[PDB]
């Protein structure tokens, strides 16, 4: 999978960014991607759960109509292993959001893990 | 931090350690899916468990997970140095988002 994230940002309090990851290597499509968020100070916290393959979101119920996700199609660099993209939209950063930003790739396709994050990038320090 | 764990936790190289992951009725482990992961703070986590015992691809058959209907369980054997990382529990239902715990320093006493 190999996920590569955008990188570091430095930001003004009371606004907004998206941040994006790229994934290589495994087909985009099949598994979701999982958008997280490791407060220092809060310890970790999540934040998404995009299907990339349909318009299926699940939100976590202390960020509702505060963050946005959205994903790219994937571009065939063969088959069973192509290359797509995702990226979060997140409104109104303050202060208690000052951590490290990881995306992650799915365990399985079906069955009662899926939604489980298994790769994970090396993620982007968000400090506001 | 609704799923609580111990907090403290120590082990001996070559013996083997336990630890425990615990919560509400709302927020528990018989009605709900149990997974662990392996977390360093400032390093990518990694995959041990994800259904409530199902041992990750590339994991040592070293560890293992239990689950009650009160708390869930990992025992881990052959306690290398690098086990001093930390574990955060994670309780998931199928049609819904993980909630993620509390976290759980583990340390290797006896180490040269
Ligand atoms: C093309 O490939 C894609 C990706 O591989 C397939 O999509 C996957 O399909 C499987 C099987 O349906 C999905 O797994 C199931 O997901 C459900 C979770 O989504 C529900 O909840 C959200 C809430 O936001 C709703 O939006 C959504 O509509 C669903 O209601 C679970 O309900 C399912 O659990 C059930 O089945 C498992 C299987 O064992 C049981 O354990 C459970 O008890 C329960 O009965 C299940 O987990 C998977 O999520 C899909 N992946 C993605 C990325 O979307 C396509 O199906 C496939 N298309 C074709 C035509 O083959």
């Amino acid at each position: 999978g190999q996920l590569v994230q955008s990188g570091a940002e430095l930001k003004k309090p009371g606004a907004s960014v998206k941040i994006s990851c790229k994934t290589s290597g495994y087909r985009f499509n099949f598994y979701h991607i999982n958008w997280i968020r490791q407060t220092a100070g809060r310890g970790p916290e999540w934040m998404g759960w995009i299907s990339p393959y349909s318009g299926d979101k699940n939100l976590a119920p202390a960020f509702q109509d505060r963050v946005i996700m959205t994903t790219d199609t994937e571009v065939p660099v063969t088959s069973f292993t192509s290359t797509g993209a995702a990226y979060m939209e997140i409104r109104n950063l303050k202060f208690d959001d000052t951590g490290t930003y990881f995306c992650a790739k799915g365990l399985l396709r079906d069955g009662s893990s899926t939604w489980l994050p298994y790769l994970w990038g090396q993620g982007t320090l968000l400090t506001v | 931090s609704v799923l609580t764990q111990s907090a403290s936790v120590s082990g001996s190289l070559g013996q083997s350690v336990t630890i425990s992951c615990t919560g509400p009725n709302s927020v528990c482990c018989s009605h709900k899916s149990i997974s662990w992961y392996q977390w360093p703070p400032g390093r990518a986590p990694t995959l041990i468990i994800y259904e409530d015992n199902e041992r990750a691809p590339g994991i040592s058959p070293r560890f293992s997970g239990y689950k009650s209907y009160w708390s869930a369980y990992l025992t881990i054997s052959d306690l290398r140095p690098e086990d001093e990382t930390t574990y955060y529990c994670c309780s998931y239902t199928h049609n819904s988002g993980c909630v993620f715990g509390t976290g759980t320093k583990v340390s290797v006493l006896g180490q040269s």
